[PDB]
C-alpha cells in the first residue's frame, strides 16, 4: 500500500511541474 | 512563430496524455490492490 | 510583480512538499520492505 | 504488472518533462 | 526490491528537474 | 556564460544518468516480474 501511494506522490509532482513548466513557457513566450 | 509555439504546446498535450495514463493507471491500481 | 514571481516560487515550496511526502515514503517503503 | 506498467508511465512523462525543459532552456539562451 | 529501487531512481530525477526548473525561472527573473 | 551555460546542460547530462538507470531497472523489472 505504500509503494502505489507513492507512484501517486511521485504523479503528484510531474503533474505540479508540468504546470511550473507551463508558466515557464509563458514567461518566455511573454518577453517575445 | 506561432508552428514552433503549434508543435511544443500541442508535445506539452502529448505530456498532459502520458499525465491522462498515469493518473487512470492509480486509480485502476489502487482498486486492483484493495480487492488482493 | 515581485506578486505572482510569490506565487510561482512558493508552488515551486509545495513541489519540494511533496518531493518531502515523496522521501519520507521512500525511506518507509524501504525499511518496511526489507521486514517482510 | 499494473504498478511496474506505471513505473513506466512515469518514466515516459519524466523523460517528456526533460526533452521539453531543453526546449525551454534553449529559448531563454535564444534570447541572450 | 527493484520496483522501490525505481521509485527512487524516478524520485531522483523529479528531484534534478525540480533544481534545474528553479534554474530556469532563474534566467528568466534575470532577464526582466 | 557559456562556463555557467557548461555546468547547467552537462546538470541536464546528468539527468538524462538518472533517466539511464531507470529505463534499465524498468527493463529488468519487466523481465524479472515476468519471471515470478
Amino acid at each position: 500500500s505504500g509503494i502505489v501511494q507513492q507512484q501517486n506522490n511521485l504523479l503528484r509532482a510531474i503533474e505540479a511541474q508540468q504546470h511550473l513548466l507551463q508558466l515557464t513557457v509563458w514567461g518566455i513566450k511573454q518577453l517575445q | 512563430w506561432e508552428x514552433w509555439d503549434x508543435a511544443i504546446a500541442e508535445y506539452a498535450x502529448r505530456i498532459e496524455x502520458l499525465i491522462x495514463a498515469a493518473q487512470e493507471q492509480q486509480e485502476k491500481n489502487e482498486a486492483a490492490l484493495r480487492e488482493l
